[PDB]
């Protein structure tokens, strides 16, 4: 099987595409699933040098974060439950202060695995502020590479057919984060890819778990939280779960890190696992977005079972304009097909 | 509704 000898490992992977290869988002999705990227459930693209969203970002002080979110950390040897204390309204002027000051800055360190071993020492203490979840963009309006608020994918049939609006899922987020501000352990919403632009600052770490071993995080999460498991179907969902790279070791769940400097771009991909942290002061803009192969993902992702709230999307579109034969099989409950993930389109 |  020809998609299986790529990537073998699993390895998260990175690309640099020349201009020419950057300015067809989908095309180059298919790209990079042709070299197996996928199987590590997070790339890296670097953009090409000249390639630029925004002239300045001097024009964003007063730019204001809603709902910034006080991160409380509770728990211990590698594992943690994060609690989200929402704050008040602030600037980003406001937010880059308390950012920089004595109290929330990075520790000096050699490596970065160093830093690493003071986030997974620190998490619970000191409780950062993170300016998560502001719905807007900062690319520039004639900017027609990689457009965050517009990449045209299949995704845009969701509100094309219904004209409903997912804030982060259809439309972007931008993210300040400050020195440990935290991602939790998740797949996106309805198990779609994400794209993530590191636009300034400090860089951002990510873990990674193949999508092809994702079931085995999920049964090492249910035996670390029991009592979760029997409340939700899918607990991972409410983002609250921490765990550190030395416990995923010590269970044999395969994994990779990858550090995101400023300029570059994160792709997660369907169903794959994915939390990190913050170094210091950035900013950060993502949403979701589509691919024909997503769909089978779509159709079989695993809900939040215990609130009301949750993104759910319904897959009937999807079936119906590319998957016609099936189509009477899905409706009727039939349709038994099984996900391989090493497989493109 | 909304991603969080
Ligand atoms: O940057 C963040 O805070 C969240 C990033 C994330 O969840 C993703 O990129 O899928
Ligand atoms: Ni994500
Ligand atoms: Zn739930």
């Amino acid at each position: 099987s020809e998609s299986e000898t790529l990537n073998p490992s699993a390895r998260i992977m990175t690309f640099y595409p020349t201009m020419e290869e950057f300015r067809n988002f989908s095309r180059y999705i298919a790209y990079i699933e042709s070299q197996g990227a996928h199987r590590a459930g997070l790339a890296k693209v670097v953009p090409p040098k000249e390639w630029k969203p925004r002239a300045s970002y001097d024009d964003i002080d007063d730019l204001v974060i809603p709902a910034p979110i006080q991160q409380l950390v509770t728990g211990q040897s590698g594992l943690f439950t994060q609690y989200n204390i929402q704050k008040k309204a602030m600037t980003v002027r406001e937010f880059r202060k308390i950012a920089n000051s004595d109290k929330y800055c990075t520790p000096r360190y050699s490596e970065f695995e160093e830093l690493e071993r003071k986030y997974w020492k620190n998490l619970t203490f000191n409780p950062p502020i993170y300016g998560a979840d502001v719905n807007g963009t900062l690319y520039e309006k004639h900017v027609d590479e990689w457009n965050i608020g517009r990449l045209r994918t299949i995704l845009d049939l969701v509100e094309k057919e219904s004209g409903i609006t997912i804030e982060g899922v259809n439309t972007p987020y931008l993210y300040f984060g400050m020195w440990k501000t935290s991602f939790a352990w998740h797949t996106e919403d309805m198990d779609l890819y994400s794209i993530n632009y590191l636009h300034f600052g400090e860089p951002k770490s990510w873990y990674s778990v193949p999508p092809e071993h994702g079931k085995r995080l999920e049964r090492l999460a249910k035996g670390f939280f029991p009592g979760s498991a029997q409340s939700c179907e899918a607990f991972l969902r409410h983002k609250m779960t921490l765990i550190s790279p030395l416990m995923l070791k010590k269970y044999g769940i395969p994994f990779d890190k990858v550090t995101q400097e400023a300029g570059e771009f994160m792709i997660t991909f369907p169903y794959g696992y994915h939390a990190g942290f913050n170094h210091g002061f950035n900013c950060a803009e993502s949403t979701n977005f589509a691919t024909r192969r997503w769909i089978e993902y779509g159709k079989q992702a695993v809900l939040c079972s215990c609130r009301k709230d949750m993104v759910k999307i319904s897959m009937d579109v999807f079936v119906r304009k590319f998957q016609p034969e099936r189509y009477k099989l899905w409706k009727a409950g039939k349709d038994n097909t099984v996900i391989d993930h090493t497989l493109p389109t | 509704a909304r991603k969080s």
